[PDB]
RNA sequence: UUUAUCU
């Protein structure tokens, strides 16, 4: 047979950056031209605090979570003691202050003002204002990998057809209580940031419409989440993009006849690709240089930071 | 060389 | 913060 | 000042500055 | 400086900011930390075009491939409203590549990554009497989706592709260039991402927002009519900052001009598509040319003369 | 120069055949540092083939799936009428459920450290036939939008695949050769840098029931089976592997295959297997670099038994 | 020995 014939001095924007991830908001620590992106277009950037004063249902879990989405700064859920979430509760938005002048009005509209954002980091804190005999419960924190999905099914009509829409995944590692965590005496408060979710840092297009999730005239039962997301009011809340970062989850206990109230501190910086015709394209300067120093010195933040920290 |  |  | 020179400017701008 | 660069990091970025000057480009493709088999070709469509008087025609150059810019005409003083309807001018030779139906542009190749987009503008009128102004700033769009519930038998919430960060085009954006007609004006988009990606082909679009999709209901400004399918037809949405061009013509004006468009792209070609002969892989990662490539994109105007291209 | 182990065992898994490696490899090195778990697949399998049929085989990105297989009469090309069907890896259903609804719950999202595939004749001189080629198709997941007339009428869209195409004619350049002769091949990242792609619920076939394949665009149909038996998850950036197989039809055509590939996912904290997973290992250009320029340099496909 | 670049 015959064989065939095959033929030590990052930048100092990446000074101000890197101090954007990890520094309180007490720092009064600016969001700098951005991130040393390899990309050097044009952002504006912006630092979102959100103090948030309040107190909790005794005897009641309730859980809350910061999202990964722009315009909101966590969700509260609520639940019986020791229970956990369930397909018959939902959510509640708590947009960060004046979400409604970037995003207007209607669930339509939310994307005049910006193109899309990217993410550069999202931190929290707790701090309580119980006295000590008055207080009781714990504090427990795990991160989530939530990203952004796509599901896919048929529902007879004629003509019939096979619509898709969007669904949360990894929301089930949402109801037990994640390996990795902080578990704390209520009292001692805590403190938390979160990483990007991926090496690059695209720029997360933003979305409309969405108000509810799983949308309307969907079966919670057809598109697998565990839950329920109140859009809430469209003119006064939507969810716009959800970005590439690990959403984060905190649960507090309180156990029955205790009396828990303390302050909340929610920030997180981004960058956004400002409109030609928006008012806040004027303040917009470009993606800072890329610089290798701060951009690997993040990432080996990220992995040493531990889970939560002690509210002192 | 391929291996290592 | 700032360790190595 | 045609282009390639508004590219070759900043080229031997960029590269001769660090 | 210049003798720190690949060859074909270079070959790369003559195809990308000076596409005029060199007659011929063909490109070696990007110096990408990825190689694999690619071929690099880099569009040409020459355009004569007439502007109606009184009226101030709007040009967009956008990342879809096949097309190089897509125009409609609005009185002049006034900018574009929801009535508006754009359409494009294919790239010569997109019924070739994209087949005939909006179910055959995934055939020739199934996906793409921009590199540049160039623009020129030759005034060809007598100096007697052209008038008018020409506007250019750059629009940061991308492409996405809009889900909103629809009541049928049984009722379900289709969802479908709209456009973002459309609006900004309709006021002169705060970066930009103006200038007399008469001097006409070159300029070009770069990559709007990080790191360059390769976005995937898209089947079924002849127009947006699609039919049966009531505008607004998108959100988006105005609609944008690929037209027949056979015709033209939109393929995909690239990492580039659209351009955008507004032409003032004063009644009674006499403007034409000659018009030029160099998009360097590469795709990947399918097995079975007989272009597949021509493909060389990705030329290796050459570190200086992604830091030119960035350096200048970010060091260059918004636009520039037509005499100095 | 002197890279670091951890960079190194994903280089072995992902070049070296599973005969010398035995270790997945902590991870992919790049910049990403995050909770992560790499597990190295490989399903193990003796297939006669039918006689006087050609099959064809691929090796797509889908995790959990090794690859998928169906027959058409000799010599000639998938058609609209002709559907796949694929084989699991061992222990699928235990980390993606029984319904298409109960994929996310395990982990979240992926991507593919490598993908490789083997083929071990096992005819005799006097009974074996025929031919083996193999060429490699760009295939990514794409959606197709179109009109539906229902009452309102609306225009619903669907995910589908492109590069789909390249199956029906044997690529310009490729492997080959004689079905006794074996082959090895592998598969490479499709994308400069690594992406994690989510996961899909409710994807079983494709076209997806209730849609017309004229208006999907694709040359043919694809079904998972049963929610239970297997399942669509998701689709990673990594070139197809394409491979027909010529069967004389008074012939006896026996082989063993080998198929694994290493890949990552990132586990849902309620995962029963997020105690595993370690993090990302560190960057390393020295590896990075080497993975591409390993890439470019490997042949469509090898001989087997080299 | 032969046939696209850089000052």
């Amino acid at each position: 047979t015959a064989p065939v014939p095959q033929q030590t001095r990052l930048s100092q924007p990446g000074l101000a950056f890197l101090k954007c991830a990890f520094a309180p908001p007490d720092f009064n620590t600016d969001p700098g031209k951005g991130i040393p992106d390899r990309f050097e277009g044009k952002v504006v950037s912006r630092k979102d605090v959100l103090n948030q004063s309040i107190s909790f249902t005794a005897g009641q879990d309730t859980f809350i979570l910061i999202a990964p989405t722009p315009g909101v700064a966590y969700w509260s859920a609520s639940v019986p003691a020791g229970t956990f979430p369930t397909s018959a509760t939902t959510f509640n938005p708590v947009n960060y202050p004046g979400f409604t002048s970037m995003f207007g009005t209607t669930s339509t509209s939310r994307s005049n003002q910006v193109s899309s954002f990217r993410y550069a980091s999202m931190n929290v804190g707790i701090y309580p204002t119980s006295n000590l005999m008055q207080f009781a419960g714990s504090i427990t924190v795990w991160k989530c990998p939530v990203k952004l999905s796509t599901v896919q099914f048929p529902v007879a009509t004629d003509p019939a057809t096979s619509s898709l829409v969007h669904t949360l995944v990894g929301l089930n590692g949402v109801l037990a209580v994640g390996p990795d965590n902080f578990s704390e005496s209520f009292i001692k408060g805590v403190f938390s940031q979160s990483a990007c979710n991926e090496p690059n840092f695209q720029f997360n297009d933003i979305l409309q419409g969405i108000q509810t999730l799983p949308p309307a005239n969907v079966s919670l039962g057809s598109t697998g989440q565990p839950f329920t997301m109140d859009s809430g009011a469209e003119a006064t809340s939507g969810v716009v993009g959800w970005g590439n970062m690990d959403t984060i989850v905190i649960r507090v206990s309180a156990p029955e006849g205790a009396v828990n109230s303390a302050i909340l501190k929610a920030w997180s910086c981004i960058e956004y690709r400002p409109n030609p015709n928006a008012m806040l394209y004027q303040f917009g300067h470009d993606s800072p240089p890329l610089d290798e120093v701060a951009l690997q010195e993040y990432r080996t933040v990220a992995r040493s930071l531990p889970v939560a920290v002690i509210a002192a | 060389e391929r291996v290592k | 913060v700032k360790s190595i | 000042a045609s282009m390639w020179e508004r590219v070759k400017s900043i080229i031997k701008s960029s590269l001769a500055a660090a």
